[PDB]
Formats: C-alpha cells, structure tokens, sequence
C-alpha cells in the first residue's frame, strides 16, 4: 500500500 | 457461526499448501443484457497436502460457478495420488470460503489439483477485478483493472489468500483485440485471436516468481506509454490515458522511476529479479497506490504530472510515492510478511526507505527532514493514547479483513518509519544497510516476522564489533511489541533524566499489559549551547549523568534533529533559557529542533506535565522565523486549539495572535516574490510561503484577503488564463470561497466538473469545502454522495474536508449518525481510509453533549459495527473525554494568554 | 401526594370567602448582614365561612412566618362568632398554601379574622415583591415594585389568591422617608415617619374597590412624574427614572393616556372609576406591561419614548401597550373571569379593544387594519394544529400557576381578538358596544363566564331586532368551545360552498371531541370583480348560492378585509382570475385581501389542498407591488420556507427569488427618500420601506449590502452622531453585523454596554444575534446568561434572535438540550414566555435525526417537566413530523420553482 | 397582560  | 468447524475460523487451515496457479480471466468491458458489467474465468490450483484432510479450504468471495462434473470443481490427481470424490461444496459467505467436503481423506506430501470456472461482476467497487471509467471526448472508455491488498485476490479467482501462502502464477487474458492487456511478468509469445471469436485476443503471461497472492495484476486499456531502460537493464514504461502521455504528464515519473529502482538495488546490495516494471495511472482507484509486482498501479495524482500545473508539493508526492512502491518491491514482494500483523515490515520500510530514494533523485529538496513532521510527530498524537497498538500486534488478534484493513494506519507506516529512522541513526546507515542485505539475501522469496529483522541486524552489529547495552533485539522489541512511546525528562540542575510512558490523558486506562512494563532502552543524542555532546544510553526509568547537568547560563536540548521516537521535557530553568535563546538567535539552535521544542511543549501540556502558557510562549518568536518547519510544527499544534476553540469566545484572541505573529513573515514574500510575480528556489522556502498566506488569511491579515480575492476574481474574468502559481492555487481557491459566495462557488464547481487534471481538480475539490455557508455545505454534502458528480474514490475525503470547516461541523456528524449503514456497506466500512472519517468527524468534540453522541451512536450500530474503524471510534471516545478536561482546565488561561499576546 | 386531602388539591375550597384585608410591608432596600434585600408584613383577612370547615386553607409562597400566640397565624372572631383554637398549621409547597388546622369546625355564614406577620426575600426575580435596579451615574438605584398576575399575590402576603376571590384592601407601605410610595388608590391622609425609626414613613392608602389579589401593585421608588388631568376628571401621572422624566420621553405617554380612558369610557357608557391611573415604568420587567388597577407597570421600552432616537414602530408599541392595559380596566378589573379558562375574556377584548383606543389617538395611522396579520394570521398558523386548544378550554384542565401561565398565548390574545372582530363585523360595532356596555353594567366588581358575555350581546340583538341564522350564544360557541377554524372551499362553476377544519397536516389526530363536531356557523363577505355583495351565512358542511357562482371573466373572493376568522380555497379556475387580476391591476383587489390571497394559498398548499406552484405564483405580482401589508403576509409566509430550507439546496435560488422581487420596490425608495435622507410621511409606507431593505439586504441585493455597510462604517466613525434614521437602525444595525467581522461586534456590544435608552438597546441586543461567526453567537450565548451583562428580563429573547440565525440552530438547540434544569428552574419556566423559546429552537426541525432528539430530550426530562412549555412541546412534535413529510413532498418542486422564477 |  498509499492511503490517500 | 459454529465455531469448532474450520470453515467458520478466519485463518486458513495449515493442512493445505498452494505451488502454483493457472489463471484465466475474461472481461466483458460493455453491459449485458442485466446491464451488469461481468467478468469470466477459470482456474487450476496445483497444492501439497499438508496433513491428511477430507475438506478443502480456500478462499471464494462474490464469485458464481459453473458446475462440471456435477460439482462447483473438479478434484484430480497429480504425480499418481488418487484423491477421494467430491461430496458436496458450499460457500461460507462470513470467513469467504469456497469448501469442499470430500468422501475420503487426502493424503499427506501428496499433490493435486483442483480446477474451476467461474464468473463475477467487474463492478466498480475498486476491489478485486474491477472497472474504472474514464471519457474521451463523448466517448466512454471501460478499463478492467485490479487491486487485491489486503484480501481481494479471491474476489477474483479461488485461492489461498494469505500472504505467506506464496505460489507461481500463470495468467491469460482474454480481451478485445484493440486493446492491450497488462500483468506482472511479460507475454510469453504472441497474442493470438480466440478461435470461438477472432474480435478477442489471447495473451498468456510468463510465471510470476514465487509470491503473494496480494501482488498480482490483471489490467486491460488503450493506454498509451513512455518508456526507458533503466540503469540496471529493467524496463520501465509509464502507462496512462492516452490524452495525458501525449501532454507529456509521464515524463517526471519517466525521468525519476529507473533511477530509484537502481538506486535501492545498489543500496540494498539485492538486484531487481524481473524484466520489467511498469508504472500505471488509473481513473478510478482506492488507495493512493500499489506495489504489484512488476505492474504498480496509481492513482492519477500520485504518477502524473504537469509542469505547467501541477505545483512542488504535488511533485513532491510523484516522487516519494514512486519511491515507496519502488521500496516495496524489495521489502514486501521479494520478503513478506508473515501475516499482516507484522505488517510495519512492508509499510515501516516503504514509508522511511521512500525518503532515501526520493533523496537520490531529487537531491537539492533535503526531503529527508520531513520525516520529523510527517511520520514522527504525526504518529506521535495517536501513539500517546492507551488505545493505540504495538507496531506488532499479536498475531491472534488480526484475524478478519476488517482488522487487516485496520492496520494501514499511523502506526504501521510513520512509527514503522520513525523507529527505523532511529535504528539507522544508532547503527549508521552502513550498519544497517549491512544487515538489511543479509536479511534480505537469506529471506528472499519467502516471509517474515520482526525477529527475522533483528537477527540480521544482530549480524552486521557483530561483524562490526559495535557495543551497545543489549543486543538489537532486546533493544528494538521495546519500540516494537509495546504500544506508546516516551517523555524523558531532564533536571538540569543535577543532571537526572528519568522516562515514562507518555500519555496525552494521564487518567487514560492502559489495559493492554507490557512484558516491558512500559520502559524503554532509548538511544539519547543531545546538544549543549549547540554542540553536539557524546551519545547517552538510557536503560532504567531514572539516571544521573554530567552530560545533562548545567550551570551559569549553559543550555542543553536532547534528541538533536529529533532522530529518536521519545519527547523531551526539561526543568523550567532550561525552558526559560530555550526561550532566551529563541529571542536572542533562534538560529543557534537547529531548525528541526525548533520544530520540536514547539511540538514536544503543545503535547506536554496537553498531558499537565508543562503550563499551557510555558508552550505558547514558545510560539513568540515565530514572528522572525522564516523556516517552514518550526511555523508547520506550531501550525499542526495549533490545529488542536482551532478544534477547542474555534466554537468558543478564545477564538477571537486566537485569530488575533496568528495574525500578529504572521504579518511579517506574510509581508516579507509578498515583498520577496515580487509582488507574488516569483516562487522561491528552496523547496522549503516555497512551503514556508504557501503557509504563511494560509496562516495570514486564515487569520484575518486584510492584505491577504484582498490578495486571494483579487487573484480569484481576474481568474473568474479570463477563465483560460488562470493568473495564480499552481504553488498557490490550493491555498487562494480556498480563501476566495471563503471570502466570496455563491458566484466564487459557482465558478469553481464548473471548472471542478470541466477539470483536465486530476491535481487540478483536487484543489478545487478541497476549495469548495471553504465555503462559510451552512446552504451551500449541504449543497455540496449531496453531490459527494453522487458518482456522477464526485468519483467513489474521492467521497470520504470530500466528505472530511467539509467536516473540518467549522460550519461543517454539525452537518456532517449529523449526517453520520444518521446514514451509517450507507456509509458502512457503501462508502468502504471494511477498506483503507474509513478511521480517517472517523477521526475527521469526532475530533472537534470537546462537551458532555457531544460524548454522549458518541457513546450513543456506539450503542445504536452495534449489530452493524465499524469494521476498519473499529479502533477509530475507541480512540475518539478516549480523545473525547481528554478534550472535555482539556477544555475545563485551560479556556480561562489561553483566552487570556491570547488576549495578553495579540497585541 | 394524597389526593383526598384538600391541601393537596390546586383549586381552593368553596368553603371560605374574603372580604377585605388590611396589609402592611415594608422593604428593605439595603442588603442585610446575609446579602439578602428582604421585606417584612403582616397581614389581617376578614372572610366569611360559607360551608362549616374545620381548616383554612389560604394561599401562601415563599414567606416565613413569626410566631404569635404559639402558631404561625391568630383567629379571632367577629361579630361574635368564636372560632375554635389553632391545633398546628403547615406549609404544603407544590400547592402553595397555608394549612391551618383547627380543633373544632367553623359556623356557616359566620366571619372571622387571622392575623400574620411573615417575611420573604425582595429577590431579583420579577415576581410578587421583588427589586429592580438600575444606576444613576455611579450611584445603585433599588426600587421595590410587584407583579402579582396569575399567582403571585400569594408570594406577598397570605391570601384566598384566586381571581373570583374578590376583596377590598387597605394597603400601607413602610419605606426611607426620601421614597414615594404608590399603590392601586391615592395615600389616606399624611405620609408620617415610622414612631421606631424616623429615617423611614409609613403610608397608607385609602380602600381599593372590591377586586381580584393578581390587580395589586406596591411601588416604592424616587421615580419622578409628569401629570394631567384627563377629560373625564381622572389624574393621570406618567413616572419614570429621574433622567427619563427629565428628557421629556414620558410626554407621549402623557399626550395619549388620559385621551385613551376618556375615549373608553364613552365608547362602553361606564365610567373608571378610580380617582386616578398612574402608568409607572420599570427597568426590570417580565412581562411587557400589566394592567394593576390605578397603578399600570410598564417595561420603559413599552412606555418611554424618545422622539429623537424612537422609531415609529417603537411609537406604535407605545400606543397600542396603553391602549391595551386601559382596555383592561373595564375588561379585566371592572369585569373579571371567574377562572384563567376564560382568559380570553380578558386577554382577547384588550387586545382588540386596543386597536380602538389606539386609532382613537392617532386616527391618520390606521392601526385597525394591522389585526390581519398582528392577529388574524398570527393565531392561524398554531390554530391549525390538532394540539391546539378551544379559546375557552374547560376550567377542570386549568390547576397549576404552569398551566394558568401557559393561557398567556396566542389563541387568548390574538384568536380572543380576531373572533371579537368578526363579532363587530357581523353584529356592527353599535350593537356589539351596546352589548357590552350591558355586560360591564350588570358584572361590574363581579366575575363572569363566556356565558354571561353571549347573554348580554343577545339583549341589544334583541332590542335591534337583528334577524341572526340562531343566538349569539350558538354562533359563538362554535368558535370559542372548539378549537381551531374552517376552511371554506368554493366552486364558482356551481356555486358551491363547503367549510372543515382546517389542518396544516392532514395526517395529524384531533384527539380533543368537540360537541360541535368541528363544524361553525360562518358569517361569510365577498365581492364580485371588486364589488361586496349580499352577505350569507354558511351553517351547514356544504350549501350552495349564486352568490358564489361566476361564468365569464368574472371572480369572487370571500372574507373581504379578512374580517371572517377562517381561510378560503377555490376552484383553480377561480384562482388563476385572481392571478390574472394581480397581473393586470393588483390595485383592483383590496390591499387586505391581497394579503388574505398570498397567505392563505401558501397555508393551504402546507395542508395538500393547493399545489405549492399556486402559493409561490400568487408571489410573482410582488415585483411591483409597494403597500406595507401584502409583502408582510408574503414574507410572514416565506418565513416557513426559510426555516425549511436555509440549510439545503433550495436556499440559493429562494434568497435568488427575494432578490429579485424586491429590487425595484428597493430602488423606488431608495430615490423616493431622496437617498435615505427622508422617511414617507405614511405609517404603512414607513413600514413597506423598512422591509424592503430588511428583505434586499437578506437576500442579497448588492446596494443594500452597500447601503448598510457605509451608514455603519459612518456611525463607527462618529459614534456620537448616529447617521442612521431611528426606523432604519434595527435593520441597517443587523444587516451591517452580519457584513461585518469582529470590529462591527464589539462596537455594536459596547454601544448596547453604554445605552441610555430601552429602546436602543434592544435593537442593539437582536442586531448582535445576527453575527455570521460560530463563536461569536457562542460567546454571546454565553452572555445572555449572565445578568451583570443582559438583565434577566432578556435572557430568553437574546437567546431567541441567536436561535433564528441558520448558525444558531445546531447551538442553541444542543444548548437547550444540554441545560433544561437551569433554564426550567432559573429563566421561566413556570411563567409567561417559556413557550417561545421552545418554539423558536424547534421550528426549523425538519428531520428524522431532529425529531428523534426532540423525542429524547421530552423522555430525557419527564421528572422536571416542561412548566408552562408542555403544550409548545406537543405542537413542536406534531409540526416536526408535518415538517420532515412537507420537504420530501415540496423540495423537488419548490427548488425548481425558485430556480425557474428567479431569472 | 402584553407578553412580549
Ligand atoms: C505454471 O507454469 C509453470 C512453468 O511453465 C509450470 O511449471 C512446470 O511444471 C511442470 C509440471 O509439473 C514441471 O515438470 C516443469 O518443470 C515446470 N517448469 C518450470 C519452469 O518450473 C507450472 O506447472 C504451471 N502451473 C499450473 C498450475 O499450470
Ligand atoms: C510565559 O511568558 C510570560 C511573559 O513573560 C511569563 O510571565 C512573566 O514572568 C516573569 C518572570 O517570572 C515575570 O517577572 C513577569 O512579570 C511576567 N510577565 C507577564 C506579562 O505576566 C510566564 O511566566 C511564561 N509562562 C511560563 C509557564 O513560564
Ligand atoms: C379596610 O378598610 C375599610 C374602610 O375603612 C374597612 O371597612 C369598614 O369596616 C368596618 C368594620 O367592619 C365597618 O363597620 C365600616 O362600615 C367599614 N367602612 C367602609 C367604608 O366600608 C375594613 O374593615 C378594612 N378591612 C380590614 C381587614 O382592615
Ligand atoms: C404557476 O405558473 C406557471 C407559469 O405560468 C404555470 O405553468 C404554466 O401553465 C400554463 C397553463 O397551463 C402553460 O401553458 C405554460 O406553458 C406553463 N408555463 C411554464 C413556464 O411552466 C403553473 O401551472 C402555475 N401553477 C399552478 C398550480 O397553477
Ligand atoms: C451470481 O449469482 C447471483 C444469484 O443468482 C446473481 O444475483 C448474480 O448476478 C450473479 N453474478 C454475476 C456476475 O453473474
Ligand atoms: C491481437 O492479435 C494479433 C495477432 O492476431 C496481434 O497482431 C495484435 O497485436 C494483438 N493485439 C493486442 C492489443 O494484443
Ligand atoms: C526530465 O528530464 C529531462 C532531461 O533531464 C528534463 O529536460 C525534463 O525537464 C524532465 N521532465 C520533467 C517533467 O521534469
Ligand atoms: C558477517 O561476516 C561473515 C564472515 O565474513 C559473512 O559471511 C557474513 O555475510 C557477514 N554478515 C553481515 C550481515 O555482514
Ligand atoms: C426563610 O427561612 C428559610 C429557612 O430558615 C431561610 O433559608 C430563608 O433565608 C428565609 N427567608 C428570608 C427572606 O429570611
Ligand atoms: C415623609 O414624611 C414627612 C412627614 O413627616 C412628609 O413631609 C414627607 O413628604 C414624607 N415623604 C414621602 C416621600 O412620603
Ligand atoms: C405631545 O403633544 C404636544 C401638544 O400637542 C406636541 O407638541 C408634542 O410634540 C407631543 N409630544 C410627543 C412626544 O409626541
Ligand atoms: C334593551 O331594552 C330595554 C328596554 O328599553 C332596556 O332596558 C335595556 O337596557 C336594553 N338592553 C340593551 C343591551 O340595549
Ligand atoms: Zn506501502
Ligand atoms: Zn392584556
């Protein structure tokens, strides 16, 4: 994973 | 669920072990007749028995199957076994389990295969196999696309979707013949025509390496692509919509990704094993981006970019993104985690070795420093409360995709990051890279838990000869297997420093236990009068030693350039001549250590361990700052007191202090800028100006806000000429709405729906939440809810960005409470990002009225839960009650403060 | 508590009857050694026993009793008779009342006399005897004042405190020998000092005339007055605070009054009385005025006037206030009702009999036209509610001080004067003044029942040979014993007529039977083209006339001039003529009637019996329309609309709407006042100007908000020289806080800190209610309860003008909800305007989420209660579900509507 | 009573  | 049946347990049995998987995959990219969007497929699993078993386990969610046979699969022998008939399957919708129950018992280190069909809707869930949508002029273009982390590789095809379940895939799509087909390795041979209708083609992928079901990519466009080989012979493309390749917007991320991936692999001693890595921008995508191997999927603004549009921070984002799933492919693809409780070993990583890598390419930016603001003292404000976690959570506690999902949160990723960036400093980034090598060469297509790190670590520390107080295990578990951090404390008077576990609340309850009882070995750095002295180690919960002692007019600070996870307090003798010090030369002390004095003092008295007054004083010399660090450091504390205080009479004086304190510094760019006419050189300087316009308008500077509206208003007039630095436009659009109405709102919102650029777009999306009117908020409220207004990707942030405007507020806890099926079944309840909403709604709640909300609104879902959000909601009921004491004890002072301040 | 003793019961017994009493006080102006001001009395009731007993039960609230001959009151006999011994008295507190228990029983018809000497506190809480306060330069003024109505005599001294009880009293006040003393009656004989202490006078005043406890008034102060004897030869004296007097701002007052009681008492053929009426104002008041008989109280804001800083519509207050409290020395102290019931016959002949007097003394303004909207369609809209009550509600509901508080409403204020003024229509005023000069003959110094006015109206229609469709009494009945009113619906292609109950939702339950089965007799007016015709009565559910019948081009309107208390639909082809005729001379129709279309359509759109595009089409001639009274109707209607929708969607395009209508009317009078520097010389046309900037400045209309914003920005600048005319300056004073920031705020707080007059300061006080800013509004919600700041008097109304702001809402309803036991116990809650404040926080709830947290904040407080507020508590339910139901029927079309008629 |  990002999140965002 | 019957509890004792396997079937109904979460994790997969041990019996079974995959070796390798064929997969076939077939999206059909316009309607059926039902007007659903499906997908077709078929699968054959090749596996070890394990232990003798009559039922086999394997992952099945939302898939249909077509029977032959006469059953959902088919069972064969491989190597001469002769496995039992199949007597029966069901699907176990809770634990997502294809199980079939066989008549006789497999046999042990037997192989066999199991073969299926399949089919599933190619919905646009952004999970599993899914379609993203985009136009090109009048004309819709369907991708077929894919995101499996942490649990949806099943959603795709049966398998056994656990990450150490690692096994070879062999992948065929089947799609239209216009269109190119994508997956982690490259064809294996020519695409051919399907012979039942030649307007499809066939590609077949060459077999993965060994690795996780979590990793694999299926995507099928008519995206275009720039490409280069990189240094170390990888190819790299970089793949988007058409329109944006052909604008160039590939390019930065052309120029930076091959250089990185050679970089890691110099660094790291460890060669990139596959032949290629593509870089994918998609439409429509969850999380900001996506490791797989061989094929990292993006969203559009974190790959693309547009010189003439996009600003610095959003460059800055391209390259650390890119640089993250780059770390990636050595930490979490080539070695895995184990189970995803350990999951800072993928995330930690990826979030501090991104600073190295984006260093490399971009070196004049010192990106490196900004891990103290953006992982540090970012995870230090959920890590301060008795219900955080440890960096490894036992094992047995993470079972289900909900608790998973949790776990992509501050602490795998900005502690995971913080406690490596102190390793690295104890050991030297030599040491550690060292050590780093050898864990990765031992444990390289296979999985880890934290030991396996510290074992390796252990053996460079050993080759080296260096000393330290225990081994790095007996070190590093400290920082790992507790929850929390520490407040040392320094009496520079005798020279004593003594630690405790740091709590925000210190009537909080800690019911998880520590073996470590909360203590930790802590690496002390420190600086006297500015020099660095020698390296302290603490290991009880009190010592004496000189180097902390003082006389006469002497000053020292601990943690110099805050690389160790601990905050400091010290006498108020040594704050008081801090304090001196940052009114005769902040200068002499260094910029990252301003940033702490103000983080650590806001925190500390948040926790009655310091005046509230004594951390505000504090803040009096940022009107000579020009750093960006110090001013984002007092800015992200104060952030605190704006959702205290900004329902509340200490608001004025508060506005009226910012004012006061960012005048100069606001007046200093305008007159350095010519005018505005210029952006400065330094990265730095460059986010010092964006946030002294934001403080300056936030807070009512009048020259500011004729400024931005000035700005706005000649945009409004030529619409194609838009007169603002991309630097400044998040900033200007927002404060231009605030100060406008409906026309201003109006303007933007077409130019939102009209947008070209995804980093455009997102400005004005933020912007339109800056609107003062409560119509308009619910105006806009209703449009996130609609996927023909705001992509599903954006609502929940949207959604955020409206409940942090004060009027927003009521709106949108309002509206919580009241649709929270809706936003638990539809708005990603068991995904990424849904403690952030949590966190976003509650965090202004500093009143009885408001707890009583909450706990209420705990009582009423309870048969619907919180999913991901789980510990979310533990937190906030925690942050709440601490905020009504807060509150309580300090609005007389800090109204005064301010008043007495401002002037 | 046990119901079958008669102590426990709220009704006194029948069993005992005063006849005079004698009562002495004294006050205390100064503090004591405890900080308390207290007042010291005692008391002697003569009453005659009318049914043997053996207990006097008197009521009795918060005084503590001396002990004389061993018991806290004597019996002694008169005339002979010998009572029997005192066994032990007690207080009973939640009925209020002294229980004297005897060791024998009292003899029919046979008097008896008990003596007290009590004590109770001089407290600030604008009830019984209590202190007002104010200063003069540096100097505390405390003056020691009354305000006994419905319940408070028995707060004074020991009394039969039921308005049937009638008596005559002889009152003698003991205060600083520097004080006047005033009562009800002129002093008898000198004013001599106290033997004890010559630092103090005792005055005594000659015998009241036979009357009810709630009339007395007990005044001690250094007020000053000016003095006129009226036409009839009745002194009249104005008092006020030293400085009021001096600037001359009672004069008005004085020009007015004695007018006022001379026109009255020709008008009803019956004298007053009484050898003078002094009118007295306080500075701190609960309730607007109080009609005690030869001592009138008064807030200064309904008596003062200041000619220089007053507006008009401050002159009108004043008039209409007198005019209303002389009312009442016929309809109230002369004639009384038996029980709070019958309120109406008080409250209701005032409130019409006001607009009399008041047209009488300023005849060139035409007060009595203003009954359509003050009166008429103020009631209706709670009227049409199923939790409505009957203007006469059967006396065995009414028992508690709460439930007798609760009457002072609209149905007995402005119901009780619309029925009287569709009794004066139909009747004529000659017959109907007739009737009643009967009436006040044959019931003066007694009590009456609706009954007993029917009786007499019946007499002059009798003596007239006035041919009616059946009595007076059964006409009047229909509207007096039931609640609520008709709907009359006709269809000009027949002719045909029909009437029902007129409810806003259709849906609600009528619960309360009605003997009539809500069926009325119904005096119906009409005209044809412009031209009354013949008047019919309606007495069935339906009947039919040619009356109503139309063919051609021709309409018919009914309730010309709204005299009818009752609404009316036509058939859609009727009402499209109507809008033909508002397209093509709006003047044709008249103005009254112009208000009746507009109001009307919009209520029955509200009950499903017109479709809301009717309602907003009847709007569209506004655009051109300049009298005062049917843009008020229109605006009075859209308040709805607002309080629907200020938080949605809808809001832009209604404020778009407004905008439009109102700019030209607008500009018409920004060049008819030569640019603001004039005011029309018409009342109506000086009140059309006031809401058509009201109305441009809300709704956005660019030199409005210019307009607004200078004249303020020129006051701020000359502080002492207000450019803005008195009848601009609550409008210019809000619109230019809402436009404004902090520095307007705090201007504005300091001016209203600094006021010299009522009538500026309560401008001031609403205009801060009006701050767009979340903490501001929370901050002075915080004021409002602090009476250092805001008097107590205007606690509640502060808070009402923070609520009716959009971003007051969510404030000052979670305040509401979070603080029930203080503002129950400490701001009213058993008094007069405690329904307001329920009604003004819930009137926009228009949710699910609302109505669930109205529904738990009446389960959450059922053990306090809700006081005088329990009926507002029911309506405030019934409307929110008629709420959430209306928006999901309207908000599609009205959305569409306003957008579509907005351009 | 006026309420006001
Ligand atoms: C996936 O493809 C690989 C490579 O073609 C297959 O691996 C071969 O398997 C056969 C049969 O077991 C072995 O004898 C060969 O040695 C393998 N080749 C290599 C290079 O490893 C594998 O069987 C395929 N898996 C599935 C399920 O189809
Ligand atoms: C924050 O700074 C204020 C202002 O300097 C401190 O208050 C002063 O303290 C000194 C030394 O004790 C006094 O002599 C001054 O008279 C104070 N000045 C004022 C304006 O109050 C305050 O102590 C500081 N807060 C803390 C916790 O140290
Ligand atoms: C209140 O004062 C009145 C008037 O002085 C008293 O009325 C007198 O009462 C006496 C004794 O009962 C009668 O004989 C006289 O005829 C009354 N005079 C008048 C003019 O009515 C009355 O008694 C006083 N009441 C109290 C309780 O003191
Ligand atoms: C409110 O007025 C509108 C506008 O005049 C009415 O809609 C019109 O109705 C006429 C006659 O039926 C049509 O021929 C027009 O085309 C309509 N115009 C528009 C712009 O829609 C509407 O009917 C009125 N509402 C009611 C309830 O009568
Ligand atoms: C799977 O089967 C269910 C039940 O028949 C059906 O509702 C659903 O549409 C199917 N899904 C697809 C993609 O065909
Ligand atoms: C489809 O198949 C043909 C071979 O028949 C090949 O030439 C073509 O490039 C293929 N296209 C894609 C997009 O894979
Ligand atoms: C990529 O690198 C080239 C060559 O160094 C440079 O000219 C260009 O500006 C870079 N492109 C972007 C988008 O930064
Ligand atoms: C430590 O030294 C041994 C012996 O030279 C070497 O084989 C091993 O790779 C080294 N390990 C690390 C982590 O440097
Ligand atoms: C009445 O008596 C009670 C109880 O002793 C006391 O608290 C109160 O102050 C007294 N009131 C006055 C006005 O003296
Ligand atoms: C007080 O008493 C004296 C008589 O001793 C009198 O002259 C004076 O006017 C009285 N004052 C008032 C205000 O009643
Ligand atoms: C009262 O009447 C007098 C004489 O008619 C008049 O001059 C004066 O203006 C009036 N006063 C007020 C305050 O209206
Ligand atoms: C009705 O007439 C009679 C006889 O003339 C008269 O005594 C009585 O006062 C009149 N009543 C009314 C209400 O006019
Ligand atoms: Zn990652
Ligand atoms: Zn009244």
């Amino acid at each position: 994973x990002v999140v965002d | 669920p019957d509890q004792s049946k396997a079937w109904n347990r979460y994790r997969l049995p041990n019996t079974l072990k995959p070796d390798s998987y064929r997969v076939t995959l077939r999206p059909y990219l316009t309607p059926n007749d039902r007007g659903l969007y499906v997908f077709k497929g078929s699968s054959t699993v090749r596996f070890t028995c394990k232990e003798a078993t009559d039922v086999i386990i394997i992952h099945s969610k939302k898939l249909n199957y077509t029977l032959s046979q006469g059953h959902r699969v088919v069972l064969r022998g491989v190597g001469g076994s002769q496995p039992p008939d199949i007597d029966k399957t069901e699907l176990v919708e809770p634990t997502e389990y294809l199980v079939v129950h066989l008549k006789g018992s497999l046999v042990k280190d037997s192989q066999y295969e199991m073969d299926s069909e399949f089919e599933g809707e190619l919905a646009d869930d952004l999970a599993g196999f899914y379609r993203s949508e985009y136009m090109e002029g009048n004309v819709r273009k369907v991708v077929a696309t894919t995101q499996m982390q942490a649990a949806d590789a099943r959603k795709s095809f049966p398998c056994f979707d656990e990450p150490a379940m690692k096994a070879e895939f062999n992948i065929t799509l089947i799609h239209p013949k216009d269109l190119t087909a994508l997956s982690n390795m490259l064809p294996k041979g020519p695409s051919t025509p399907l012979p039942e209708d030649p307007n499809w083609n066939v590609t077949e992928f060459h077999t993965t390496p060994k690795m996780s079901t979590y990793l694999l990519a299926f995507i099928v466009s008519e995206f275009d692509y720039v490409e280069k080989q990189a240094s170390n012979g990888v190819l790299i493309r970089i793949w988007a919509r058409p329109s944006a390749i052909a604008a160039g917007h590939g390019d930065y991320a052309l120029n930076v990704t091959g250089p990185i991936l050679n970089f890691f692999a110099g660094h790291y001693d460890t060669p990139y094993p596959l032949p290629k890595s593509d870089q994918i921008g998609l439409p429509d995508f969850n999380a900001g981006a996506m490791e797989n191997w061989g094929l990292v999927t993006y969203r559009e603004n974190s790959l693309l970019f547009d010189p003439l549009s996009s600003s610095s921070s959003n460059k800055e984002r391209v390259v650390t993104v890119i640089a993250h799933e780059l770390a990636h492919q050595w930490f979490g693809n080539l070695v895995t985690i184990e189970w995803w409780n350990d999951l800072w070993l993928n995330e930690g990583f990826a979030s501090y070795v991104e600073y190295l890598g984006a260093d490399y390419a971009e070196p004049t930016w010192n990106l490196k420093d900004l891990m103290v603001l953006n992982d540090v003292y970012r995870v230090m404000a959920v890590d301060a409360l008795a219900s955080s976690h440890p960096l490894s959570t036992p094992a047995s506690e993470i079972n289900t995709p909900a608790q998973i999902s949790e776990l992509f949160d501050a602490i795998s990723y900005s502690k995971g990051a913080s406690v490596l960036r102190m390793l690295s400093s104890f050991l030297s980034e030599d040491v550690f890279k060292q050590g780093l090598a050898s864990y990765l060469h031992t444990f390289a297509y296979q999985n880890t838990i934290y030991l396996n790190l510290w074992d390796h670590l252990q053996e460079a520390v050993n080759n080296r000869s260096i000393q330290l107080p225990t081994t790095v295990r007996d070190i590093m578990n400290r920082w790992t297997l507790q929850m929390g951090f520490p407040v040392i404390t320094v009496d520079t008077s005798t020279g004593t420093l003594s630690q405790e576990h740091f709590l925000l609340d210190p009537d909080s309850n800690v019911t998880r236990p520590s073996e470590f009882n909360y203590v930790w070995i802590v690496p002390i750095t420190s600086i006297r009068d500015g020099r660095q002295q020698q390296d302290y180690w603490l290991i009880d919960v009190r010592a004496q030693n000189d180097l902390f002692s003082t006389s006469g007019n002497e000053w020292v600070l601990l943690n110099l350039n805050v690389t160790g996870y601990y905050r400091v307090n010290y006498d108020e003798e040594n704050w008081r001549k801090i304090q001196t010090q940052l009114q005769r030369d902040h200068s002499a002390i260094p910029v990252i250590n301003r940033a702490q004095i103000i983080n650590d003092a806001f925190n500390l008295a948040s926790a009655h361990k310091v005046p509230v007054t004594l951390a505000l004083n504090n803040t009096l010399f940022l009107i000579e700052e020009r750093q960006y660090m110090p001013w984002e450091a007092a800015l992200s504390s104060l952030s605190y007191f704006k959702l205290m205080f900004d329902r509340s009479e200490v608001y004025g004086p508060m506005k009226n202090y910012l004012k006061k304190q960012v005048t100069p510094l606001f007046i200093h760019f305008r007159n350095n800028t010519n005018n505005w006419r210029e952006i400065p050189e330094n990265l730095m300087d460059q986010y010092s100006e964006v946030n002294a316009i934001s403080t300056a308008c936030s807070n009512g500077v009048p020259e500011c806000e004729e400024m931005v509206s000035g700005l706005f208003k000649q945009w409004m007039e030529n619409p194609n000429n838009n007169p603002i630095h991309p630097n400044l436009r998040s900033t200007v659009y927002c404060n231009a709405i605030a100060q406008g109405g409906e026309e201003e709102w109006d303007f933007a919102w077409e130019q939102f729906r009209n947008a070209t650029l995804v980093n455009e777009a997102d400005k004005l999306r933020a912007a339109l939440a800056c609107s003062k009117e409560l119509w308009i908020l619910n105006r806009y409220l209703s449009y996130t809810l609609n996927p023909d207004l705001i992509r599903k990707q954006d609502a929940t942030s949207t959604i955020i960005s409206i409940t942090n405007n004060v009027i927003g507020q009521g709106l949108v806890w309002d509206f919580v409470q009241s649709n929270w099926k809706k936003l638990f079944n539809d708005y990603g309840g068991g995904s990424f990002s849904f403690s952030n909403l949590i966190q976003a709604v509650t965090r202004r709640f500093s009143t009885e009225y408001e707890l009583q909300q909450l706990e209420q609104f705990k009582k009423d879902n309870e048969e619907t839960g919180f999913g991901s959000g789980t510990r979310a909601l533990e937190q906030a009921l925690e942050k709440t009650k601490a905020n009504i004491k807060w509150v309580k004890e300090n609005k007389e002072v800090v109204l005064q403060w301010f008043t007495e301040n401002s002037k």
